RNA sequence: CUGGUAGUUAUGGCGAGAAGGUCACACCCGUUCCCAUCCCGAACACGGUAGUUAAGCUUCUCUGCGCCAAUGGUAGUUGGGGGCUUCCCCCUGCGAGAGUAGGUCGCUGCCGGG
RNA sequence: UGGGGCGGUCGCCUCCUAAAGAGUAACGGAGGCGCCCAAAGGUUCCCUCAGAAUGGAUGGAAAUCAUUCGCAGAGUGUAAA
RNA sequence: GUCAUGGAGGUAGAGCACUGUUUGGACUAGGGGACCGAAUUCAGAUAAACUCCGAAUGCCAUGUACUUA
């Protein structure tokens, strides 16, 4: 709860002073992290999906749920119910544990990060961060990892608008 | 594939019920627990 | 020189008993596909969606909410 | 931004789903149950006339002594059963109320059952 | 947390070679150490690389290529 | 020549032309119209001929609106074929016009040229008409 | 005043704005136990009340959307009679759809607390 | 059988013709069937679609995520009602 | 047979709330170094196999009403 302590000790009343919230619980709070690998390329490959499964299991610590295919389109050689992508949902203490391990340890080894657009949000109070490889996370080493898939890391915030979500992310760490 | 089958009681030996199955998805002889009129209780029936 | 020319025999749907007519238990009140009329009181829906009385009484076609109807039987 | 779901709304949806099969007639009234964070309630209801017949609650004058929040359920169940039996009610149908028949609701039902009420 | 399906998990200690900031965190890798920092949570120490207080943009091998020239 | 691009059904009933027009009996877009006084069928060729004869007179001045369209279709049998053996192959497209319908429009030209153009168009149609003003 | 629970074709809904409370009801805190997630105490289940009316909830105002809705007229039409029969006209009875005057931010029943 | 022959058809299901109960013909206008399912049946518990916009994107018009809008614009083994 | 009362049923008519057919105007996703053009809106039409609506007649019943076989 070190990151819980950092959030609760000083972030909460700083936000309250900055935005003059009427009560104490208009404060935006981190609520959900969802991970989608996007392994749809594996139309016939079976080891690719499984390999993504243990990759996500090791990176998070929770068993990833394989996701089926909503529709069937022949443009991308897929049918109904094909196992496409992964699905991991952290929640509770895993919010701050994963956020710590990312922003303090895993993130800094990226090649040429110089910030991301404050407009690179959804415009309604969330954020999706992308990673182009699986070696940015220290838990997975080079020998075990064969390929890299650019997955999607989403940030869910209870903010009613975008500016306070952006500044909250800055106050906790990297925008 | 689709065929007619008959179910026989494993105690009396009377072919009480008839039904159908898919021969490819069910190559083995199916078994069900139906009601046997002669004994007036429930027994186990097998495809012949 | 014609690809058409075929049809199916009619099924005689509709209402078989009138509103306010005394009815005997177990008699058909309405033959119909789907549910154009819902079963009300002392009446049930058959396997093929017919409506039949369950007790002796008088037939009454009431109205449920705005866009659907029902039929009920009231004893004497 | 996420809109938190409303627990009571979906609870009432499930209650309406349950009520499609359960009807409180005069001879066999309906036993409705409502559960909150603090306490639990119970009501015996008929539907052909739309009037209640017996009731009990944790916050009633009786059942002052309390324990963990399953013993309050047992106590309110036995009190409502006794009150209904004193009024000649013997056969009832248990209206679950959109909850699950697992915890407080189950204990209340068993407490009502062990008294003079054929649920 | 359904039993059996989940893999192992336990907090550890993260240390950098530049800041030496032992910052307690959870992970799946033991890192095979034992440090007495943060008494009561003496989790194994995990060696790491450039961290938040190691990167220029954040706050503020190639050695061989200097052996020949120098 | 106006022809629908698609039709759900190829063959159609012929219909009837009883009563006044359902709607469109008042001139809306332009200032001059050609209103039918009796009921008739209008093929697409007659519409084409009337429109050409009416646009040529104005010398590509002003604007013209066609207020009717040939939705329906009709069939026919060749010479020498007995009755029966199905319906015939479709031939053309018609617009059933009831009385009171305004079915042509003129705007952007003075009284004289508009009236003369409408008069020239009215001689190509098989229905008695009259010229009305907004 | 408020909590629970039913009836009635939204005149009851959608939308917009304000006020309120720890008496009730919620948000909220926690996962040792009962119980649970194709993963996740989010939900469900259980154990509690430091903080809150921000939302849920209740009350108050409106006609912006939606909804209900005449009178008069008209189309149509049973019966009878006429024509110049792609169709049209007259007498009697019935009588819409659209448009509009107007109405609406609900009305009733039972039980428990104040 | 709008003479007979050649061509087409012959049993069952759905719609229009069919004129607001039911029924109603033509070598009239459109389609399907001669199966399938051991769960695609029974029961108990739970929940809700198509599509559109915004961002990450290996990955584009379209795969897998997250939010918002969304009375059915989906689905219902198969033809239509 | 008529009168009074209650019903089921979507035709005539009408309408665009769904599905097809369709006219003029505005703007435009998208491609184009200006031009076609998806979707939105304004106004105006059309339908045996369209329906947010919907008659007159006919039909099925009830009556103790009045005639009639
Ligand atoms: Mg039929
Ligand atoms: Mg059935
Ligand atoms: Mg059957
Ligand atoms: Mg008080
Ligand atoms: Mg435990
Ligand atoms: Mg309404
Ligand atoms: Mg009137
Ligand atoms: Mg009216
Ligand atoms: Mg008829
Ligand atoms: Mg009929
Ligand atoms: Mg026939
Ligand atoms: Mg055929
Ligand atoms: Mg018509
Ligand atoms: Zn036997």
């Amino acid at each position: 709860n070190r990151l819980k302590d950092q959030y609760l000790k000083e972030i909460v009343p700083a936000l309250m002073s900055k935005f003059n919230y009427d009560s104490v619980m208009e404060v935006p709070k981190i609520d959900k992290i969802v991970i989608n690998t996007g392994v749809g390329d594996a139309t016939a490959n079976a080891k690719v999906l499984d390999s993504a499964v243990e990759e996500l299991a090791l990176i998070t610590g929770q068993k990833p749920v394989i996701t089926k295919a909503k529709n069937s389109i022949a443009g991308f050689r897929l049918r109904e119910g094909m196992p496409i992508g992964a699905k991991v949902t952290l929640r509770g203490e895993r919010m701050y544990d994963f956020l710590d391990k990312l922003v303090t340890v895993s993130l800094p080894r990226v090649r040429d990060f110089r910030g991301v657009s404050k407009k690179a949000f959804d415009g309604r109070g969330n954020y999706t961060l992308g990673v182009r490889e699986q070696l940015i996370f220290p838990e997975i080493d080079y020998d075990q990892v064969s390929k890299v898939r650019g997955m999607d890391v989403v940030i869910v915030t209870t903010a009613k608008s975008d500016e306070e979500s952006h500044e909250l992310l800055t106050q906790l760490g990297m925008p | 594939m689709r065929v007619n089958i008959t179910l026989e009681c494993t105690e009396c030996g009377d072919r009480n019920y008839i039904t159908t199955k898919n021969k490819r998805e069910n190559p083995e002889r199916i078994e069900l627990k139906k009601y046997c009129p002669r004994l007036r209780r429930v027994t186990l029936h097998r495809e012949t | 020189s014609t690809s058409n020319g075929r049809d199916s025999e009619s099924k005689r749907l509709g209402a078989k008993r009138a509103d306010g007519q005394f009815v005997t238990g177990g008699s058909i009140l309405y033959r119909q596909r789907g549910t154009k009329i819902y079963p009300g009181t002392n009446v049930g829906r058959g396997g093929d969606d017919t409506l039949f009385a369950k007790t002796d009484g008088v037939v009454r076609f009431e109205r449920m909410g705005r866009d659907k109807k029902k039929v009920s039987v009231y004893p004497e | 931004m996420i809109t938190k779901i409303d627990k009571n709304k979906v609870r009432k949806k499930r209650h309406a789903r349950v009520r499609s099969k359960i009807s409180g007639t005069e001879s066999r009234p309906r036993l409705n149950v409502f559960r909150s964070n603090k306490n639990i309630y119970a009501q015996v209801i008929d539907d052909v006339n739309g009037v209640t017949l017996a009731s009990a609650s944790n916050l009633d004058k009786d059942f002052g002594s309390a324990e963990s929040k399953v013993d309050a359920a047992s106590k309110v169940g036995e009190l409502v059963a006794k009150r209904a039996s004193e009024k000649g009610i013997t056969s009832v149908t248990f209206d679950r109320g959109g909850y699950l028949y697992h915890g407080r609701v189950k204990a209340l039902a068993e407490a009502a059952r062990e008294n003079g009420l054929e649920f | 947390m359904k039993t059996g399906i989940h893999p192992e998990y336990r907090p550890v200690v993260f240390v950098d070679t530049s800041t030496d900031f032992k910052f307690l965190s959870g992970s799946t890798k033991s890192s095979s150490e034992t440090i007495k920092w943060e008494d009561g949570n003496e989790y194994p120490l995990l060696r790491v690389e450039i961290s938040s207080d190691s990167h220029p943009f954040y706050t503020g091998g190639r050695v061989d290529r200097f052996n020949k020239k120098y | 020549m106006l022809v629908p691009k698609r039709v759900k059904y190829r063959r159609e009933f012929r219909g009837n032309m009883r009563g006044r027009a359902k709607g469109g009996t008042e001139v809306a877009f332009g200032e001059y119209g050609l209103q039918a006084v009796e009921a008739s069928w209008i093929t697409n060729r007659q519409i084409e001929a009337a429109r050409i004869a009416m646009t040529r007179y104005m010398k590509r001045g002003g604007k013209v609106w066609i207020k009717i369209f040939p939705h329906k279709s009709y069939t026919s049998k060749p010479i020498g074929v007995r009755m029966g053996k199905g319906k015939g192959a479709p031939e053309g497209w018609v617009s059933p016009v009831k009385r009171g319908k305004i079915m042509f429009e003129i705007a952007g030209v003075p009284e004289d040229v508009a009236r003369e153009a409408l008069r020239l168009a009215a001689h190509k149609l098989p229905v008695k008409t009259k010229i009305v003003k907004r």
